[PDB]
């Protein structure tokens, strides 16, 4: 009876990733109740020499990049070297969800999904000044503009 | 249905025929073009009339050469890209199910399997599932088998 | 158990740089690089040292026996079948040390053996090798060549000098091929004794749009683009750049570029000239193309718009030339009414119904519309045409199809190659069978004569075909000049015959000049074949001429004073056919009655076929299968998607096109609000970060509509890169994850069945 | 990238009209003028295997151009380091080569 | 498995007693063989058992005009009728008036026109046959989206120029002989570096092989030793003690990123897999799925007509052949991190908003606003779900004067046919006689397994290399092999004809 | 050197039209279709 | 569901200015039309039409100035370079007949007098073949006319091209000429074979023919198998020019075989980048 089972599983494999043909497991209940949880923070990373040399090679390719971002009207904004990106980040004009483009990409991506852009931006002075600007300038203004209108 | 199950599908057989025809036709056309270029070179050099130099230059035109298709591999003549399937590693990682079974069996039992018992093992294993497991690149469930073996346990 | 929820609390990798599985190997794709040949020999040495000592290092060094093993045992390239071995000598020693004297070299070197220097020079050994390949004497006793001219070259005749290795390898006896000829002359050096031919040098692949390829990696099809110049080919050296170009004719390009060529996505505006492979009469000043670009051409999906005429095309393009499914609109009444000061809502209310009723959806072949020369009904008609044959032909050709499949399934590879050779020759003989048996004749008084037709030709070939080209039906192609219709305005007689006679004069002068220049050199001394006959492709004529002369009366008189072209005969073929009838038990009266029933009932196939066994890869269709309505709707939908992604490259801040072409009501330049830190005049709501959220959007409803649409597109981009760790049941990602887990479980079950079969077989 | 920085004098002569700014915007595949015959210029041992070109990349903002001298050969890693090996020549082959390589440059992928 | 549209084309209640491999090509092959078998049986059974079309417009035109109402048009008609009866009318045609209005149709064209009139007015496997031929034509259309040959150069076709510019308009880096020649040359200065080779003999085939390199002091041993040194120094260059400062700086740099951005190799593989399955799910929502030839498109092309609407990596800087032995670029190599410039991520918080909407847009802005093209497309999808005889006389006698009955025409033709032909004959005999003298030089001094030309031998060997079987040895093809292959082909054709004749009794 | 070559696109289009309606076994439509194409050239 | 998968948005940047109808200072995205931007200016009520900002034509001097800056180039200037003109009008050689390679036919199978009354009207398919043969003679008279071929170096320009395929090409097409091929002297021999048969070559031919039992031998004249050694190696001169080969003896299986008796300048490479 294993031969019938093997032919049924082979024909199941033949149409498994056909996205228009429904499957019984597509809406089956999970074993435990869902209780939608977050991925735990890894807190300990040991890099291989392969990863070190790949990061160094990517840093070499990205040394001379001029960046551009889009605003809320889908209009591209001005030529951005790294210090201009740091000024815009500290001021709160851009954040990690802003669409960016540079050399090495075909299309516009959010900043967190572009590799090594956030480690280039987040200098300790930048992180401290971004926290100061967020805490004592923009959030009281947001609460004020929520109460006034 | 008996003819299709015997393997006499017209799509595969005619594809093989067209690939062999493309290879032979490319070689024969290149040799005839070589003879014509030789003749015009000799008529220009030992004869002294430069119209045959211009004919030799017109025969040697890049637009004509890549229009004839003599520089592209003949797989491209039948609509297929040239592949290098032996360059990819053959290990445990993303192998086919039969091949990965041979490597599991070859890990222990320290005797590397010769051709006849490997042929018997793959023949019996394919006989279990009715021959419906994917064997080619055009078979559906190639993607499913590739997804199913992409995770390394630890 | 669940692969998609492994615990990430310790992330560690153990991989070295350089990685040995990527470094210590030569790829098959690296054919055509000589350093790869050096590396392959060194990698063979590494493997030999590993199996001897467990490391990639010798105990002493490279020995002499490693060099012998590398030369003889490692590379063992495949030859033809060996010649019949000789057991006795066919020559006799005349002076001292005339000839070389009559377990292998590697295992003689291993068991103790030194290699000391010989006194003979390299040219003597290569001469001996050429004499053994030709199996004939190539020099006489005095040192002068027999098969080669021994005089110095006539520099005033246009000749130069040649060494014997070059001459005796380029002119050779036809049972010697180029590779053993190279081996006999000791052609060894990887960098200087080898050159690539023009037809065999490596080139990047052409892939077109890149669809329909075989994926080496099924999860990553883009890896199959790595040998091409496709815009999504991985790692093309220089990066793709944001180009803003203003041309001298004021054509402008904006978008992605490769080595300064428009080759990805973008927008081209047309000035006084043209661009993107469009014809010069198609564009006017201010027209626009948006969409995909390859190698400077409009290629892929896109939109063409003209403000001046109002024409809009959405659809497919091939090499700038409108090929495939498309939609055409006429927006001229709306544009015309907008130019005369009507506000756009009132103009749309006046013109929308007449614009919607005139939408056209069509198939285009190469810049021209299909559907007016019965293109949609051709396939069906050909099917009906195959039903108008007599029944014997239909039954016979279906039986032929089945038998051809069955015998190709059983063939050897060599049989398959010879079968395709025979099929190619039968294809060629339908256009030029030759004139076998009718090249030369032997009239009265002996006297071998040539056989010519009514136009003086001895062959059906004409060399003017190489210049002009011919069609599928044998008609000659277009020339340098010509009337528009050659049936409506034929060439006037008295001019046709005059130019035909002067053409025969040109042919006579051609034969005279070619016989002067090439007619004296000898190619085949046994048959009298010369270079003019050989290079014109007339060796068939020469074999017939030798046969006809040898049976002429002058031929037998010359022969006793001194004292063809077919593989099978007619009688043998008739005997084989008559033998092959009586195996099946079919008398000729059976053929008579089957022809009687065939006679009582008194290009075969699909012209748009994909895999025809009988082809020359040269017959063109001038049509395609016409698009149905859902295909046109799908390609318009996808082209609008492409046009949005293409318009994202439209205003490069401080680019040349924006600096020169963004103007006010007069011709004055404006300060566009594109600077990255300043949001003037109450536009701080446009900032994409937290500063934009705390500022007030103005109360124009259309602006808020536009902002909602932009946010929708941004969320669609976001969802393709950011995923949930624990997706809720009932969502799309939950369905995807369930299918991934099912795929792993099924593959593990199939693997367990092969382990069970292996344990059963090995018992 | 002004047009007069690239303007040549007198068609048949391919040299630049203005030699005072000829250093600006040079590609790595541009020829070096120190290899003209009769010139007793400096010795440049880092360029001895690429002597016909100006074989270094010192490019600016978005002006990098690469043609058969790749980015990796000009400025990455052991490719760049190995191309400049004539800087480090001093100015038998059977046994001492492997012994010196084992003692001096040890690596476990070969020697272990 | 066959679809609903196919299932209503073939006659029903057919039982399938066997399991066919999954895929569209096997189903279509089985249906195609079924149509073939049914047509063969029908024609065998039919063989074992026992119309002048005229033109409306031309007939109306020639009935409209009248001769005979006066002597002028009558005489014009008489003159035309005399000449036309002499040269225009063929003997099997019975009247000039009948063939001037006859529509000159061939037999198959008038049969097909009768059939199409019968279709427009109102068998077994004919609609199924038509359907299968349509999907064959659609496959030929689908070849435009991939690699293809362009072997016909015609006026107006821009496609071969695009192919030439795609193959040669860009520089692709690959270290060929041409590239090694352009980088560094020997710069000899003291003569040639290479010299004539010295054969060696050993002290304890047809060709003498070179033994000059059987020494450790030669050129080849130097090249191998140089390659070995380069490998050792490339490995030593990346040892950890040599890279230590770099290891500090990168350890600072990569620690400026949030901790949740670090991923395992299994996690990045899983995210890559989810990306392309999400693309397939979105491809199932297009209008392409309502095509009749959809799923022929899907198994040959995919769900879209553009590669940029599929899932790909951002690797568009750096050179592939410089990186090949350093970093893995595809998952089908070992379990490594691949070199990319983009990173998919897991969400690290709960998305309370849509993350890109302004706060003031969250009060009833769910538009789906539509423009002109959207509305036209929606409308289309909802629709989816006297004086003649004199002129002819003048034209006919003028053409008869031009192309027949012209003595200058006849003069040019007869010089062509006689004089220049005998001149070409004389030169051909002269060349013949020179060739015969060259042959008689060998004939005076004189007392099957033949191989083919070099082109034929090379063509055979290259196809045997592409046969897909384990590579055999090179062969030298003769004429006996060729005549054997020809006889085998003709035997197969004659035997299948005799099988059909045996069925016809 | 002024050797003249003409661009012959319209002649090629007429010949393609004849081939297309000869493949469809309807050459009875030839004069009307070719005539309307020549009229739309004007 | 909507027809559009993505939303179509206007993608224009904003600027500030005066409105003249609202009479107000306004932020807007209304830019001047591309149908007249760059051609004119209005700095007064009167209008300036500019005289040369788009080039509207081209001659040889201005083509030489703007050669690498145009988006197109036409046949009108490129006639006068022969390689460019071959790119515009290539040879139309198709459907090869392989007359060099096909020498046999598998099966074998004179001023006649004709009266007009015995002669049938010809079928329309062979009528077409006769017209085709006459057209090939007319084509030879137009294209390969030797009275023009003899004076083509110095008095006229007669080059072999096909029909003109395009009128306009993209400007970077000349990049397909960048990777040059070899000169034909480096592919083929520059020396003829023998023009007469001397005594020793007749003896060598008879010895070879005796070894093959009168089947003889066939020969082939091909391209080079290798480049020539004297451009990269020091070769021994052998100044007498006599060879004396060095080998083992000829084999069989009287009938005994006998021998018949009686500083450096550098090139300019083409295969370079
Ligand atoms: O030249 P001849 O040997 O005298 O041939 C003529 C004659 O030829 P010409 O009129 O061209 O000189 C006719 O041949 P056609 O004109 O028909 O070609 C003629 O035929 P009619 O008398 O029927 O017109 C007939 O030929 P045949 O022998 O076929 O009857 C006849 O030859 P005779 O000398 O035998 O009369
Ligand atoms: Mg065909």
């Amino acid at each position: 009876t294993q031969q019938e089972l093997a032919q049924m599983e082979a024909m199941e494999l033949a149409t498994l990733f056909d996205m228009s043909k429904p499957h019984p497991l597509d809406n089956a209940a999970p074993a435990t109740p869902w209780k939608g949880e977050l991925r735990p923070v890894p807190r300990k990373i040991v890099l291989s020499p392969y990863q070190y040399e790949m990061i160094n090679y990517q840093r070499m390719l990205m040394r001379k990049n001029i960046w551009y971002y889009r605003d809320r009207m889908n209009v591209p904004r001005g030529p951005c070297p790294l210090h201009v990106v740091k000024e815009a980040w500290v001021s709160g004009i851009v954040d990690e969800n802003t669409l960016f483009w540079g050399h090495g990409l075909y299309d516009w991506l959010p900043a967190k999904n572009i590799k090594l852009l956030l480690p280039m931006v987040r200098t300790p002075e930048v992180r401290f000044a971004t926290w100061i600007k967020r805490t004592f300038s923009l959030k009281p203004s947001l609460n004020r503009i929520r109460e006034q209108r | 249905l008996e003819d299709v199950d015997a393997g006499l599908v017209t799509d595969e057989i005619n594809h093989e025929k067209r690939l062999m025809t493309a290879a032979q036709l490319r070689r024969l056309e290149v040799e005839e073009w070589d003879k014509q270029r030789m003749k015009n070179f000799y008529l220009a050099s030992f004869g002294g009339l430069r119209w045959f130099d211009q004919m030799e230059q017109a025969l040697h035109n890049p637009l004509f050469i890549e229009s004839r298709g003599w520089t592209d591999p003949v797989q491209n003549w039948v609509g297929q890209n040239r592949t290098y399937m032996d360059d990819l590693p053959a290990g445990q990682y993303m192998a086919g199910v039969g091949n990965a079974a041979i490597r599991i069996k070859e890990a222990e039992l320290k005797r590397k399997l010769t051709d006849v018992e490997r042929a018997h093992v793959l023949a019996r294993g394919g006989a279990v599932a009715g021959g419906l497991l994917p064997q080619q690149p055009t078979d559906p469930a190639t993607l499913a088998v590739a997804v199913g073996g992409a995770f390394v346990p630890s | 158990t669940d692969p998609l929820k492994e615990d990430p609390t310790v992330i560690r990798d153990e991989a070295q740089f350089p990685e040995p599985s990527l470094y210590f190997k030569v790829f098959e794709s690296e054919a055509g690089e000589p350093e790869a040949k050096i590396r392959a020999d060194v990698n063979k040495l590494y493997d030999r040292w590993i199996e001897k000592y467990g490391r990639r290092w010798p105990e002493d060094g490279i020995n002499t026996e490693d060099m012998v093993w590398l030369a003889e045992e490692a590379n063992k390239r495949k030859r033809a079948k060996p010649r019949p071995r000789g057991t006795v000598a066919a020559e006799k020693t005349e002076y001292e040390d005339e000839f070389m004297p009559d377990r292998t070299n590697y295992e003689k070197t291993v068991a103790g053996g030194k290699w000391v220097t010989d006194e003979f020079e390299s040219a003597d050994y290569e001469a001996g090798n050429l004499e053994k390949l030709w199996d004939m004497y190539l020099w006489d006793r005095e040192g002068k060549p027999t098969m080669m001219p021994d005089t110095p070259a006539a520099q005033q005749e246009g000749e130069e000098s040649e060494d014997f290795d070059d001459f005796y390898t380029a002119y050779r006896p036809r049972d010697v091929d180029s590779e053993e000829a190279r081996e006999a002359v000791w052609a060894t050096d990887e960098f200087e004794s080898d050159e690539d031919n023009t037809e065999s040098e490596w080139a990047p692949e052409y892939v077109g749009a890149g669809l329909g390829l075989v994926a080496e990696d099924p999860l990553n099809p883009q890896y199959s683009l790595r040998h091409s110049n496709h815009p999504l080919a991985p790692f093309p050296g220089e990066p793709l750049k944001w180009a803003s170009y203003v041309y001298p004719d004021f054509t402008t390009f904006e978008g992605l570029s490769k080595q300064s060529i428009p080759h990805g996505m973008g927008v081209m505006t047309f000035g006084t000239g043209t661009g993107a492979g469009f014809a010069m009469s198609q564009t006017r000043y201010g027209d626009k193309y948006e969409g995909e670009f390859q190698a400077g051409y409009a290629h892929g999906l896109g939109q063409f718009t003209s403000e001046a005429s109002g024409e809009v095309y959405i659809g497919e393009f091939f090499a700038g030339q409108r090929h495939g499914c498309g939609m055409t609109l006429d927006m001229k009444p709306y544009f015309y009414l907008l130019e005369r000061g009507v506000d756009p809502v009132e103009a749309y209310r006046r013109t929308a119904g007449a614009i919607m009723k005139n939408v056209e959806v069509r198939t285009w072949y190469r810049g021209n519309k299909l559907g007016d020369a019965k293109e949609d009904e051709v396939v069906e008609i050909n099917v009906l045409k195959d039903e108008l044959d007599d029944p014997f032909e239909i039954a016979l050709r279906n039986s032929l199809h089945d038998a051809k499949l069955r015998k190709w399934k059983a063939m050897s590879p060599q049989d398959k190659a010879m079968d395709r050779i025979v099929s190619i020759i039968e294809r060629v003989q339908r256009r030029n069978p030759g004139r076998f048996g009718a090249y030369y004749r032997e009239d009265e008084k002996g006297r071998v004569r040539p056989v010519l037709d009514s136009d003086g030709a001895d062959t059906d070939f004409d060399s003017v075909d190489m210049i002009q080209g011919v069609d599928t039906d044998g008609d000659l192609g277009p020339g340098w000049e010509g009337a528009t219709d050659s049936e409506e305005n034929p060439m006037d007689p008295r001019i046709r015959e005059l130019m035909a006679a002067e053409g025969m004069d040109d042919k006579l002068e051609d034969e005279g000049f070619k016989d002067t220049v090439l007619g004296s050199a000898i190619i085949n001394p046994y048959t009298g074949l010369d270079m003019k006959t050989y290079l014109d492709g007339k060796e068939r004529h020469q074999a017939e001429l030798v046969s006809v002369y040898k049976a002429s009366r002058e031929g037998r008189k010359y022969l006793n004073k001194v004292r063809p072209g077919a593989l099978l005969s007619r009688e043998a073929e008739d005997d084989r056919l008559a033998r092959l009838y009586e195996q099946a038990g079919v008398s000729k009266e059976d053929e008579r009655r089957v022809e009687g029933l065939a006679a009582r009932w008194r290009r075969p196939g699909n012209p748009l076929a994909a895999n025809d066994s009988d082809t020359g890869f040269e017959t063109e269709s001038d049509m395609m299968e016409m698009c149905d309505i859902p295909e046109i709707l799908g390609t318009v939908q996808e082209a609008r998607q492409i046009v949005e992604r293409a318009r994202m490259w439209r205003f490069k801040p401080y680019g040349e096109v924006g600096l020169r072409m963004a103007q006010d009501a007069n011709g004055s330049p404006v300060s566009l609000m594109q600077e990255p830190l300043h949001y003037p005049h109450g536009t701080k709501f446009m900032a994409p970060g937290p500063l934009g959220l705390c500022h007030a959007v103005p109360d124009d409803p259309s602006l808020r509509q536009e902002m909602a649409k932009v946010a929708h597109n941004y969320a669609a981009i976001y969802r393709m890169y950011n995923f949930d760790w624990d997706p809720e049941p009932g969502t799309v990602q939950y369905k995807i994850d369930q299918r991934i887990r099912r795929a792993q479980e099924l593959r593990n079950n199939a693997m367990a069945r092969y382990l069970a079969a292996a344990d059963e077989v090995l018992r | 990238q002004d047009r007069i920085l690239n303007q040549k004098k007198s068609q048949s002569d391919p040299d630049k009209l203005i030699t005072e700014t000829a250093f600006l915007n040079l590609n790595p595949t541009d020829k070096n003028s120190r290899i003209r015959d009769g010139v007793h210029a400096r010795r440049e041992r880092w360029k001895q295997r690429l002597i016909k070109y100006q074989a270094f990349d010192a490019s600016t903002y978005d002006q990098g151009v690469y043609d058969f001298l790749t980015i990796e050969d000009l400025n990455y890693g052991f490719d760049r380091f190995w191309l400049r090996r004539k800087m480090r020549n001093h100015q038998g082959p059977r046994v001492e080569f492997f012994r010196i390589l084992f003692e001096q440059f040890y690596h476990p992928n070969f020697h272990d | 498995v066959l679809t609903n549209t196919q299932a209503t084309l073939l006659p029903t209640d057919l039982q399938t007693k066997r399991t066919i491999k999954p895929g569209l090509i096997y189903t279509n092959s089985a249906l195609r063989k079924f149509v073939r078998n049914v047509n063969t049986r029908l024609n065998l059974k039919l063989l074992n058992s026992k119309q002048f079309i005229y033109s409306k417009r031309w007939k109306s035109i020639f009935s409209k005009i009248q001769p005979l109402q006066n002597g002028t048009t009558r005489k014009s008609y008489q003159l035309f009728r005399n000449v036309a009866k002499q040269i225009l009318v063929t003997p099997d045609a019975k009247s000039l008036k009948l063939i001037t209005i006859n529509q000159k149709l061939s037999l198959k064209e008038r049969k097909l026109l009768e059939l199409r009139t019968q279709y427009n007015n109102n068998t077994l496997v004919r609609p199924l046959n038509v359907y299968l031929q349509k999907e064959e034509a659609f496959k030929r259309k689908l070849r435009y989206y991939g690699t293809m040959p362009m072997r016909k150069l015609t006026v107006g076709n821009q496609a071969p120029y695009f192919k030439a510019l795609m193959k040669r308009g860009f520089y692709y880096y690959k270290p060929t002989l041409r590239w090694r020649k352009t980088l560094y040359v020997a710069s000899l200065r003291r003569g040639f570096r290479k010299k004539s080779r010295k054969q060696r003999i050993l002290v304890m085939s047809l060709i003498t092989k070179p033994t000059h390199s059987y020494t450790v002091l030669g050129k080849r041993a130097s090249r191998y030793r140089h390659q070995i040194y380069k490998d050792v120094l490339q490995h030593w260059y990346y040892t950890p003690f040599n890279r230590l400062l770099m290891k500090f700086d990168v350890d600072a740099f990569i620690n400026r990123q949030p901790k949740s951005h670090f991923l395992t190799k299994n996690e990045e593989r899983a995210l890559h897999i989810r990306r392309f399955l999400l693309s397939e799910h979105y491809d199932t929502l297009r209008w392409y799925t309502y095509m009749q030839h959809y799923k022929t498109m899907k198994t040959n092309i995919g769900g879209t007509k553009s590669f940029a609407n599929r899932a790909y990596n951002q690797q568009f800087q750096g050179t592939f052949k410089k990186i090949r032995h350093l970093f893995a670029i595809t998952p089908k190599q070992g379990d490594f991190y691949t070199l990319k410039f983009d990173q998919p991520l897991y969400n690290d918080n709960k998305l309370k908003d849509n993350l890109y909407f302004h706060e003031e847009l969250l009060t009833d802005y769910y538009n789906g606003t539509n423009l002109q093209t959207n509305q036209t497309s929606n409308i289309s999808v909802n629709s989816t779900t006297n004086f003649v005889y004199s002129e002819l006389f003048v034209k006919l006698i003028k053409e008869c004067k031009k192309r027949i009955h012209d003595q200058t025409f006849l003069k040019n033709y007869i010089t062509h046919r006689i004089e220049k032909r005998e001149q070409l004959n004389q030169e051909q005999t002269k060349e013949l006689n020179k060739r015969l003298e060259k042959l008689k030089v060998w004939l005076n001094s004189d007392k099957p397994d033949k191989v083919l030309t070099t082109a034929m031998q090379k063509a055979v060997n290259e196809s045997i290399s592409l046969s897909g079987i384990m590579p055999s040895d090179k062969i030298k093809t003769t004429y006996g092999n060729l005549t054997n292959a020809y006889t085998i082909k003709t035997e197969n054709a004659i035997l299948t004809k005799l099988n059909v004749i045996n069925q016809l009794t | 050197g002024i050797m003249p070559r003409k661009y012959l696109i319209e002649k090629h289009n007429i010949k393609v039209l004849k081939k297309k309606l000869s493949q469809a076994y309807s050459t009875q439509q030839l004069t009307k279709v070719v005539q309307e194409y020549k009229n739309l050239i004007q | 569901k909507s027809f559009d998968i993505t939303s179509m948005t206007t993608t224009l940047p904003f600027y500030a200015g005066w409105d003249e109808s609202l009479k107000k200072f306004v932020v807007t995205n209304r830019l001047l039309s591309r149908r007249d931007a760059g051609l004119s200016v209005n700095n007064n009520p009167q209008e300036i039409n500019f005289t040369n900002p788009p080039i509207q034509g081209l001659n040889e001097g201005s083509f030489l100035y703007w050669q690498t800056e145009m988006p197109f180039n036409s046949y009108n200037i490129d006639q006068f370079i022969t390689t460019n003109q071959s790119f515009y009008a290539p040879l139309g050689w198709r459907r090869f007949e392989f007359r060099h390679s096909i020498l046999k036919t598998w099966v074998n199978n004179k001023t006649l007098i004709i009266s007009l009354k015995n002669l049938q009207p010809l079928k329309s398919s062979q009528q077409k073949q006769n017209q085709i043969k006459t057209k090939k003679l007319v084509a030879r008279r137009i294209k390969k006319r030797y009275k023009l071929l003899k004076q083509m170096p110095n008095q006229l320009m007669y080059s072999p091209t096909g029909p003109l395929l395009t009128e306009v090409l993209p400007s970077h097409y000349i990049s397909v000429f960048d990777q040059q091929y070899r000169l034909p002297r480096n592919r083929y021999l520059k020396r003829n074979p023998l023009k007469t048969l001397k005594k020793t070559t007749l003896l060598a031919l008879m010895d070879s023919s005796k070894q093959t039992n009168g089947v003889n031998k066939e020969f082939t004249l091909r391209k080079r198998v290798k480049p020539r050694r004297k451009y990269h190696r020091k070769r021994f001169i052998k100044k007498d020019g006599l060879i004396f080969p060095r080998r083992t003896k000829f084999n069989t299986n009287d009938d005994l075989r006998w021998r018949p008796s009686s500083q450096l300048r550098r090139r300019e490479f083409q295969q370079v980048l």
